[PDB]
């Protein structure tokens, strides 16, 4: 009786061994897995200069805020914002939308966020624009402050912040 | 054309239990970056695979810094930038320099005896062993029939077969009397042209072997993974065949 | 039409199902057909062809999820599969070597049918359905080789599409219609990919009729003695049911075959390939040697064996007033090899079934088997001497077997008495 | 199992063939099945669906000879077909409008089966085989819409693939496996194209079982009274053979249907389409209104009708400890509409066959037919008031028909006496 | 967003027997080349189709000279060259100017009544009639609610619906009180901005109508061929339907 | 009896009307039909300058021969050539390979020919090269004269000449 059962089990194992490669082939390719995260060299990024980087098809803004941009960010109160959520994957989801929580370092010098308007996914124009000294969306007229928070327009939420961290003194690991 | 002679190198990756020598692929990568890259390219090899398993297996930070030396036109922006591991190796800088991504599978080293394929059956295709015979196949002087008739801008090679030959070396019916032919590639390897970190031998023979092994991995990164899969399919099918044999015997025992 | 026993619904679910759609009945009567009990190992190749057709469709569909039929992207998408897709390197070699496994199977499947007279009546329809499957297979595999778009892909398609230009008068229109342009280009790759997807399903339909064919008349056996159909008690002595006796015998033989095939795919997956196909398609550089895959070599040799100075070719060009030039003759001779092999029920006039009991036929058969290997070998050789003569004797004997030898043999053969029944031969062996 | 007359081989060619492969017999008994002679015009849609499946495969294969499944080339290859391929502009609109003809037919084919009780026993297997065809059809057309790679192609695929992320726990893995990445991209287009080729062949196999199913039990009729199968003289009074009586009746009705379909393709081929699909795929620009094609609208309405503030949704989220969020509830309700429709043999407890003789059921059916139109209409409307309530009343009645009304109706229905035979109903009209 | 009002233009190509006016498509081509081409492009239209039948139908030499004004990068060489008929029109010179290849099929002019599709059934999609309403939909002054609050860099248009609106013009729940919205396209048409050869009317309305008719042909070159095929299939299927009817009648006459 | 035959004939006509579009779709597209012929503007082509143009996938050489190139062409005798066939589609196939037959005009100033080596299809290098003052193939060493006729190498035949003619004073219509 062992023989007629071992032959069936060995065939079922062989069937399963042949089916699983046919499923796993549809999982993300080795090149898609390699774009899960990227590394940016911010060695030559002075204050005030914006650095746009492609990630998962869409652009990410990496702006080194100046002395004036940080002042307007920390001056806004929590009641003046349309969306009080920070929209950051690093810290908890329940964190408030304070300027100290919208940056990676305690100094609030580096601002990393998705360059994707939450209204319908357009790319806002940077370099100090709009009516709040931040970003302006030309698709429908969404105004953002220097911290990247919605203040006027059809955009419901703030720009999300990806999982970012400084791996060393002059390199940021996005995702 | 046809198939000439080649030096049979005992590569480590040959045979059923063959695996790439990790340190050798690192040396061949150095020889590629410092010599062959000047003219040749690997448009199909991703740079990130230098840290993939079954290969050179470099740390990702070295590959990240290695990719920066290349200048790459961004697919979206259009402005040049430093290369990432996500990018492929550059195209051949020289126009008539063929791409070396798949060179170790695009050339046959062993043929015959009489177009019967018995040699390749026991010796393999001979790709990485043919490249070794081209690099080390540049003699000092040409053959005697070719003295004073070399085409300008070309160089004689023992292994190369698909090149021109002067009429002085052809027989009565167009066939060449020389072993090889004239290739447009100057002799790229010179003794001690590369200084390895661990002071390994850097002779022309040692470099041609290492760069040949590297070029095999570039054509098939998944060589070691394949042979494990091949070994595994043999184990399932060998057991299942033995069980199916005895099952067929007992099942047919009530007839014969 | 062998006496067996009908299917009876057993459980309650079976009575509920059989009274609406008798699919469990068609599955029982099919898998319990009385099969002769003297079948040797040459009756496994039908099942090996069945496994191959599934392997090519399964891995075929998977490879199509990652391939791009475009000249600028085809070669790269295939190396994307080799380098990045999970297990894509194994799936390609399974698809590529699988065609070789698929094509070595038909030739053993076919040369079985030529020896044991499985083409002679009442099995003519099984043969013709077999031949159509053979054409869809070759047309399928040819178009599949174009899809990597290497050197052999482009130039192999350039030679074969040019043969359609050699047809008198209408040849240029068929070539233009095929290619979709003045030469092999992207439109050719785009349509060949679509038809490469279609024909394997068409082959699956023909296999359904193929299996309906021999189930109607019953399986041949090494003796050529049909199963006795006068009583259930007689058929049970000549035959055993398909399940479990021959299912386990065929699935056993399949495991042995795959044990070889996976070792090839696992350790020498490029032995049966051309290295030039790892070189991108270059319309401005013809390779030194345009070689088809091994399963097309014997028809390639017959094509090139008929040069313009062959005496039979010169006679045809003179008789036909220049219509049949040297090129168009080779086309007819290349497809003519298929036609004479399809007409072999009507060219073998011998009333004897199996070749086991035909002594003089047995010599000419095994010379055909050697002749097939020789055609496969000279197909890769040059047109120079002596290969021009070796292929010409070989091409000659191919048509002599079907058109001359087999008709003549039916009159002058002195056969040998076959057994009285399948029961006699089965006990005669053991 | 109706008494008819077997096929007899007539000429010599038929006797030679019937003794080898009785394919001329299977064609005679199939095309001469006794069909009830009281069938009204609602029995034509099976043939219209048959024509549609051939139309989509033929034009489908042709369009694949010129289409490139790649994000950089897909949108352009379709405009290459419109502008340059001979008659390619007609072939797309035939393929595009052809899906609408293919999908309007099933809904009349299905609502035929819902009225006349063709799903009730012994015809359960025809229904279940029908339902599987319905799933393959929708999955096929969904993946087909991705191939032009316009705005609706990209964003339609982005919403629907996101619904699989809403499954508890395993939802993210199934979405990643489907998409082949973090979002809809080229790997999605590449694999969707292959499966768009495959499933029509799978559908073709299911139609064979579908046709084997109703041929086993026999065609239903408007009365629901089965054909008398006690004597050949009685069955001939209830029925006429398929050929030529109903073949010409269906081929006539097909000609009228195509006379409309070609007028649509010939003069308003874009009425049933979204103009946004002539806009290239823009991942950084969501359209103002993401509308599926009309044949998917009623399932789109059920998805969006169950927002997070719906009372039934809040009850489920509380009971399930947060597992069933508002989104996953809409997913279950969207596919649940199919399931209750598949289980309608086991939810309709009435022993009466046709709805012609069920007065109370007749009210709820025509409300379902109206409710289906309303679901198709609100699917294109916004989530604002009052459309959020219209879809919620409409989505509710869909499940109430199958899960509540039909089981309850079987107990309290007061039917009407059907005719004694099909002959009575046929002569009552003439 | 939603669907506003549009001017229903009696275009010649509308209706079953509708055909493009050849002179009109020629005029719109001039208006495209001299006005709209400054910002817009037609990446999918081959230049050679200007001599195709069922269209402008220019002689091939004029299209050959027309194609020379464009600068085109050769797909193989990479160096710029004069354009041939084999090339497509260039991409939009201005980034946020959408391509006009399929604009006459990518926008709907008629909607409603209540999402019932009754309007498009009798009026069509309204693509070329909506484009006419955008060009001729630029009023002199903005609405009263928008005086002194227009977004900088945008212009009011009656037909355009997918644009921003100032908060002064929105209602209590975000909906706009204006017919249209603010579009980023300046008013491109001016009276007599183009000089036609035959002195045809060149008012803003006349040019917007002609260029709309031309833009319809750019989206569907094969409009006239389709309607001939549609008419022909109706004639074949009408006869075959009538014959199949009578055959069905006589065939069932021996039963009823 | 007419009705049962007219109904069948009308159906066969409809089938045939549907089958022929399914065949003609595989004929060359409208973009391939437009490349059946091309037009070259030779307004700025001085003597001695070569002009390479793509046609049917392969290159065609259009060299305006100088006073020296035409002299060597007409000086070669018919017996010195390896291939005595002109390989021209305009004139008859039996025409000889004289220099006057290898050009379109009687002056023999314009030489139009396929830039495709007849050996195996490589592109010879122009600009006065080789051992005969013509073209040299680097793939195997095929030498051509100033008239485009094979004189040394594995190339069997001369370079074919396409169907070319002068439509006007400064334009050539190939094909
Ligand atoms: C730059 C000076 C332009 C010229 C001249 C013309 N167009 Fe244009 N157009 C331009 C821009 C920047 C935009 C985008 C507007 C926006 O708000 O996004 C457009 C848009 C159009 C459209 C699309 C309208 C829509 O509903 O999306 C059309 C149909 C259009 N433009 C037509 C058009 C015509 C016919 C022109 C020549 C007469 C023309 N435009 C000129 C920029 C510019
Ligand atoms: C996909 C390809 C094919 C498949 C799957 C297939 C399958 C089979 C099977 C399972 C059998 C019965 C078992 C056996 O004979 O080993 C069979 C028998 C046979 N097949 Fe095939 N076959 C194929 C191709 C062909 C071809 C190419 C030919 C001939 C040119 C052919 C002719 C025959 C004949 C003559 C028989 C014997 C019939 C009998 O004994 O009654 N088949 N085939
Ligand atoms: C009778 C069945 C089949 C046969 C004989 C066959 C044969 C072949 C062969 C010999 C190749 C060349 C392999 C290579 O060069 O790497 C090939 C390529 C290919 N085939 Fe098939 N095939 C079959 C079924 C299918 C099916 C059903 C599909 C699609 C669903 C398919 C898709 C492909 C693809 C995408 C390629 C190119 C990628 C590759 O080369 O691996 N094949 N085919
Ligand atoms: C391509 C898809 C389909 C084809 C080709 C097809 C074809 C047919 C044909 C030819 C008939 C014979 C009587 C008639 O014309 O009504 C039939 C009957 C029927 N079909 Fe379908 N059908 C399809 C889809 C479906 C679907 C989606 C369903 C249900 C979900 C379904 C359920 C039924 C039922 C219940 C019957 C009645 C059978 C009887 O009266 O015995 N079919 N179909
Ligand atoms: C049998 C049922 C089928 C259905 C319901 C169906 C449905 C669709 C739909 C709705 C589209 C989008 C058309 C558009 O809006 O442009 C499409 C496109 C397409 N389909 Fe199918 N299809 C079927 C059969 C097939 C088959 C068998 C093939 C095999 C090659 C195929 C190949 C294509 C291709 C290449 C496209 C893109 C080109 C185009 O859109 O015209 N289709 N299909
Ligand atoms: C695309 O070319 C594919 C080829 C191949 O062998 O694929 C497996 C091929 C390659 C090089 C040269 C020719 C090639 O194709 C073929 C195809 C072929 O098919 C036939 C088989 C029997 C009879 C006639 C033909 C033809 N034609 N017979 C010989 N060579
Ligand atoms: C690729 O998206 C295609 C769409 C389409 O309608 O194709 C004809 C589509 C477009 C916009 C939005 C969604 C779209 O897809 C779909 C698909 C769809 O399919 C189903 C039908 C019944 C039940 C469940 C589903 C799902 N999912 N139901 C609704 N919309
Ligand atoms: C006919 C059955 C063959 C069984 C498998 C034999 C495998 C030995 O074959 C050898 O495999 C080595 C694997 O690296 C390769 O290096 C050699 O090229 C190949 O010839
Ligand atoms: C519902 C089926 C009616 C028969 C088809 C007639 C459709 C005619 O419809 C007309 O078609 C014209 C052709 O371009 C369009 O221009 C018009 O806008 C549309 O109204
Ligand atoms: S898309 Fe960014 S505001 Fe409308
Ligand atoms: S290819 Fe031109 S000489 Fe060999
Ligand atoms: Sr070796
Ligand atoms: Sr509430
Ligand atoms: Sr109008």
């Amino acid at each position: 009786d062992f023989l007629y059962y071992a032959t069936a089990g060995a065939g079922a194992v062989a069937t399963g061994a042949a089916v699983w490669p046919l499923i796993n082939q549809m999982n993300p390719s080795a090149d898609v897995q390699a774009l899960a995260s990227i590394f940016v060299d911010v060695s030559s990024v002075e204050p005030g200069v914006q650095l746009t980087v492609k990630f998962l098809g869409k652009p990410i803004f990496i702006r080194r805020r100046t002395e004036a941009d940080i002042e307007l960010g920390r001056s806004v109160q929590l009641g003046q914002l349309v969306d009080t959520n920070a929209r950051n994957a690093n810290i908890d989801a329940g964190a408030e939308a304070t300027d100290q929580n919208r940056t990676l370092d305690e100094a609030g010098e580096w601002l990393v966020m998705w360059g994707v308007c939450t209204h319908l996914g357009c790319v806002p124009i940077g370099g100090v624009s709009g009516d709040f000294g931040g970003w302006f969306c030309p698709c429908h007229g969404s105004h953002y402050d220097s911290a990247g928070r919605i203040r006027k327009g059809p955009a419901p939420e703030n720009l999300p912040i990806p999982l970012a961290k400084f791996i060393d003194e002059t390199t940021i690991q996005l995702g | 054309a046809g198939g000439g002679h080649v030096e049979d190198v005992p590569f480590s990756f040959e045979g059923p239990f063959g695996t790439f020598d990790q340190h050798q692929l690192q040396r061949g990568l150095q020889v590629y970056t410092e010599v062959c890259a000047a003219c040749h390219g690997m448009k199909f090899v991703p740079i990130r695979s230098l840290s993939e398993p079954g290969g050179p297996e470099l740390p990702e930070d070295q590959v990240r810094a290695y990719a920066t030396q290349f200048t790459v036109t961004d697919e979206e922006t259009g402005e040049d930038r430093e290369g990432k591991p996500t990018d492929h190796f550059p195209h051949s800088a020289l126009e008539n320099a063929p791409d070396l991504s798949l060179m170790a599978k695009a050339r046959a080293g062993f043929h015959g005896p009489m177009g019967t394929g018995i040699s390749q059956l026991f010796n393999g295709i001979g790709g990485p062993e043919y490249i070794y015979s081209v690099l080390t196949g540049f003699p000092e002087e040409p053959p005697k029939c070719a003295e004073g008739h070399e085409p300008d801008g070309f160089y004689y090679n023992r292994a190369f077969q698909n090149g021109s030959v002067p009429d002085t070396c052809k027989d009565a019916n167009g066939v060449k009397t020389t072993a090889g032919s004239w290739i447009a590639m100057p002799p790229p390897l010179m003794d001690d042209l590369v200084e390895y970190a661990d002071g390994h031998d850097a002779s022309v023979h040692a470099m041609a072997e290492d760069v040949s092994a590297f070029l095999m991995w570039a054509a098939e990164p998944k060589l070691m993974a394949r042979k494990q899969a091949g070994f595994t399919a043999v184990m399932f099918l060998t057991v299942l065949s033995v069980l199916l044999y005895l099952t067929n015997k007992r099942l047919w025992a009530g007839v014969k | 039409g062998i006496p067996h026993d009908h299917y009876e619904p057993r459980t309650g679910i079976e009575k509920w199902l059989h009274s609406r759609l008798p699919i469990v009945a068609l599955a029982y009567d099919t898998i319990m057909i009385p099969t002769p009990r003297n079948l040797n190992w040459m009756w496994i190749w039908g099942v090996v062809l069945a496994f191959c057709l599934v392997l090519q469709i399964v891995t075929g569909i998977v490879l199509a999820m990652h391939y791009t039929p475009h000249v600028d992207l085809a070669f790269a998408s295939v190396e994307h599969i080799m380098r990045n897709v999970n297990g894509g390197f194994m799936l390609r070699y399974l698809h590529a070597n699988g065609a070789s496994l698929f094509f070595i199977a038909v030739y053993l499947h076919i040369f079985r049918g030529l020896y044991y007279g499985s083409y002679k009546a009442p099995r003519e329809v099984t043969w013709i359905v077999g031949m159509l499957i053979y054409l869809a297979m070759m047309a399928t595999a040819f178009m599949g080789y174009v899809l990597p778009w290497g050197q052999m892909s482009f130039w192999g398609a350039t030679v074969i599409t040019g043969l359609f230009g050699a047809i008198p008068g209408i040849g240029h229109s068929i070539q233009t219609w095929l290619l979709g342009g003045p030469a092999v280009d992207n439109a050719t790759l785009n349509r060949f990919f679509s038809l490469h997807y279609l024909l394997p399903f068409v082959i699956a339909a023909l296999v359904a009729i193929h299996i309906w064919a021999f189930h109607s008349t019953g399986n041949n056996n090494p003796t050529g003695v049909e199963v006795r159909r006068t009583s259930k008690a007689e058929a049970q002595k000549d035959t055993v049911p398909f399940w479990p006796y021959f299912i386990i015998k065929d699935v056993f033989a399949l495991a042995v075959v795959l044990l070889v095939f996976f070792a090839i795919v696992g350790f020498m997956p490029n032995y049966l390939g051309h290295p030039d196909n790892y070189i991108e398609a270059n319309p401005l550089s013809t390779p030194a040697h345009i070689v088809p895959e091994w399963y097309f070599l014997p028809f390639y040799a017959i094509l090139r064996a008929f040069t313009a100075d062959v005496w039979v070719v010169q006679i045809a060009n003179f008789i036909s007033f220049g219509i049949i030039d040297a090129k168009f003759f080779g086309v007819l001779a290349m497809f003519g090899a298929i036609l004479v092999m399809a007409l072999v029920p009507w060219l073998d006039t011998s009333p004897v079934r199996s070749g086991r009991y035909r002594p003089m036929f047995k010599i000419y058969f095994w010379l055909l088997a050697a002749d097939f290997v020789i055609l496969t070998w000279v197909g890769a050789q040059q047109t120079t001497f002596p290969y021009d003569w070796i292929s010409l004797i070989a091409s000659a004997y191919w048509f002599a077997y079907f058109l001359v030898i087999l008709p003549i043999l039916g009159a002058i053969e002195k056969p040998v008495a076959p057994p009285a029944t399948i029961e006699e031969d089965f006990n005669a062996h053991y």
